[PDB]
């Protein structure tokens, strides 16, 4: 059920640098000459896929390679932008990450994750109808890392994805949106 | 006479993506008679020129105070970066140099609890909240509350208290009308962290 | 060169009638050269020769610090009695005094509260109960925990922090093992301030 | 039902001075040279009276002229001496006090009193078998300050005196036994 994901540059936050192809996107050391407006996430490097789905089966691949930090996962259409929050089903996100050498998913309070093999690449499956969101470990043979079921989607969903803050230095490298 | 004293940014303007964070020097003790101070910052032994110093300011023992605020880069704290300032004036027998920068240290993110107001105040005009702050590494916190968005007034925080199995604690009070605690309601204690997902945690409850 | 702090006895050594309060003069950066301090004390100007005058301690820097311990009368220090040091040292162009004593303010009881641990603990190895300690002036407390009578070891203050009426507050945080959390025990919070009757008051608590 | 109250010199708090007539006790300055041993507070400027009551109805008066601080009531022959405690029904005591210009009964919590008529002296009445202690004012010609009733007195009672601590100077006033 692959499916074709480009980022929404109107939804980068605007430390973000999005390759011409719109199929990646790095976390750039200085704000970034884009114009502010109300769809940008304002506190974090996060942005979204340009994409749109009420229904069906959806499925897309994120290479991850060498990278500390990075949010990833699906989340409506109506999800706040602007200011402090938490990624959780409550707030309209359903999303796995890596932080400080952990795997979480992003319930609340977050779930650890236990994955044998680090991966460098993640497929993301959403069934919209069966309300479910899984996540699966592409290095590991697909095996499955996290799978959020009785979802309320409650709108269009949006491939949502986190570069992670760089201040550290080891989080440079990109997010990129898998050769189909 | 003249001394030196080297401040680090706030942990909040550092993980803040649109805040600026600011490293000090304070030089004291400069006499009134030979007010002019050079001062020179350096990131790693780079030197720059981009700090404010602020028209050193007159104090009461009759000295001068001279504040220079260097603009650093949020990358630059996080990274462990030497910002040093480097201090001339005539009455130093030769320049003060003085450095900082973010210490390694391991890395633990605060457990965050909120707790009601003990039973006894139930029955008084305000009523106190508590947010419990536990468990963190390095000391560098910021904590607020808030109820529906807005940042509250009064709340006071204690500082960090060194634990001891060598983590850092820290309470943080916030007064509200009783009223307020019935009645619908919903109160966070907001906490700025750099261990922490996305640096922020909000743990929030109301009425029971 | 050198300089002297004065320094307060502690309160609750000025509260209860077996302990021994002592006001303390310390000099600081007396040069090994010089190492001679003699050191004078006055009770309201009336001189003293009581002071236990530390063996000059060594410090890093390469310098001595002279430490004085005069110990007081209960009624000397609530009364507003006048403590002074006077302090000589050949590199003193003349002789240091510093004076401390007790000062007036309005005296106003701490209420004080146990909070049982937040709800998410409740699994976990060890809870954490809080005395809450609000409302007090002046600002000088003791707070300790004990369970029948045991004082416990683990257990660590905040420093009082001003709050916005102008009164102090404080919090105290005890780690337990949930197993005792549970079956019978007790808890309790003991405070020391001159403004509760007989000088102290303990709040209990255990297991609801 | 006046009785003829005169303190327990063994019990008495090691730095108070009684008077050879042992109707009179004031806090003094010094450590007082007394030997120790187990009756006698250690902690608080209190004495119990020599008398002991397991029934009937008892009454005396105590002079307080003057004094800034002090507890007064009565206490099972059981209560502590050692230490730190508060006077509650609970720990044995049955008292009022003044302290820091108020006027509170010794309930737990305490209890504020409503003393129109700041007093010099004070009548205490016990009622055994009643289950009562009742203060009473007699510069306000005897008019109440304060029952407690449902007592559980569960052993022999003694008149109880606390003369205060004395560190600010304005207490040194001692209490009096008053002529019967
Ligand atoms: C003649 O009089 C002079 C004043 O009378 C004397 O000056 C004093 O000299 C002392 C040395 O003998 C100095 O002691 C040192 O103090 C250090 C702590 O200083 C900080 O805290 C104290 C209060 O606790 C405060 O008074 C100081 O101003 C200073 O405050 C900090 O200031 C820094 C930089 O401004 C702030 O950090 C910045 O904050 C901004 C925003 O506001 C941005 O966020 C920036 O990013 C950030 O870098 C910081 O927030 C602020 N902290 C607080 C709590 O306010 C201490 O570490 C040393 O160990 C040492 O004890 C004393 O500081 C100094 N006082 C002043 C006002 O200058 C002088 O000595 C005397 N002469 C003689 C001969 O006796
Ligand atoms: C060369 O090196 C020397 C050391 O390197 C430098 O000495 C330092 O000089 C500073 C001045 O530039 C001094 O700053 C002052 O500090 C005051 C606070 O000092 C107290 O707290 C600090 C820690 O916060 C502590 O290091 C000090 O020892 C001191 O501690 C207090 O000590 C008193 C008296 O001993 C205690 O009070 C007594 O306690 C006993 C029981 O223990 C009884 O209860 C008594 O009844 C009671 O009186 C008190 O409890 C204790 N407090 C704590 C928290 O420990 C501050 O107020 C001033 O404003 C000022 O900032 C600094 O103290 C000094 N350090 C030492 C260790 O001497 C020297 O300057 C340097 N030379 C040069 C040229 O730079
Ligand atoms: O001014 C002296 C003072 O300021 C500096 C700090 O390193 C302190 O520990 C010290 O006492
Ligand atoms: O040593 C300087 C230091 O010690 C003294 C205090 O009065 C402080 O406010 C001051 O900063
Ligand atoms: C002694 C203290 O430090 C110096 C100045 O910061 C202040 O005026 C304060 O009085
Ligand atoms: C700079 C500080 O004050 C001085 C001494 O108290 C200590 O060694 C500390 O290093």
């Amino acid at each position: 059920h692959m499916v074709h994901i480009t980022l929404d540059r109107n939804t980068a936050n605007s430390w973000l640098i999005i390759s011409k192809d719109r199929r990646q996107v790095r976390m750039g050391d200085t704000h970034q000459n884009v114009s502010d407006n109300k769809e940008r996430f304002s506190n974090y490097p996060m942005v979204l896929g340009a994409q749109r789905f009420s229904s069906g089966k959806m499925y897309w691949e994120v290479d991850v390679t060498q990278k500390e930090a990075w949010d990833l996962g699906v989340c409506r259409d109506s999800v706040q932008r602007k200011g402090q929050f938490s990624l959780s089903p409550e707030n309209g996100f359903w999303t796995i990450w890596l932080w400080q050498k952990s795997y979480e998913a992003g319930t609340s309070p977050q779930t650890t994750l236990h994955i044998q093999v680090p991966p460098c690449q993640i497929g993301i499956f959403v069934d919209y109808e069966a309300g479910v969101v899984s996540f699966y470990n592409i290095t590991d043979h697909g095996s499955l890392i996290y799978t959020f079921s009785e979802c309320v989607f409650a709108g269009p969903l949006r491939p949502f994805f986190n570069v992670g803050f760089n201040y550290s230095g080891g989080n440079a490298a990109p997010l990129k949106l898998c050769p189909l | 006479g003249p001394s030196v004293f080297i401040f680090p940014p706030k942990i909040k303007d550092v993980l803040m993506i649109s805040l600026s964070p600011i490293v000090t020097c304070v030089v004291v003790d400069v006499s009134e008679d030979d007010p002019d101070v050079q001062i020179s910052w350096f990131v790693n032994n780079v030197e720059v020129h981009t700090a404010q110093t602020q028209t050193h300011r007159e104090d009461y023992n009759s000295t001068l105070r001279v504040v220079s605020a260097l603009p650093i880069q949020h990358q630059d704290w996080m990274s462990g970066k030497e910002f040093k300032c480097k201090v001339n004036n005539k009455d130093l027998p030769a320049p003060i140099e003085r450095t900082i920068s973010k210490p390694k240290g391991s890395v633990r993110a605060p457990q965050v609890y909120v707790l009601p107001p003990p039973e006894e105040e139930m029955t008084k005009k305000q009523v106190t909240l508590t947010c419990m702050v536990t468990d963190f590494m390095p000391e560098d916190i910021y904590v607020e509350w808030t109820n529906n968005g807005k940042t509250e007034l009064n709340y006071k925080n204690t500082e960090p208290v060194l634990d001891s199995d060598g983590s850092y604690f820290m309470y943080s009070k916030l007064r509200v009308e009783k009223k307020n605690w019935v009645e619908r309601n919903s109160y966070s204690c907001s906490v700025v962290h750099e261990g922490l997902h996305n640096h922020h945690t909000t743990k929030s409850f109301s009425r029971s």
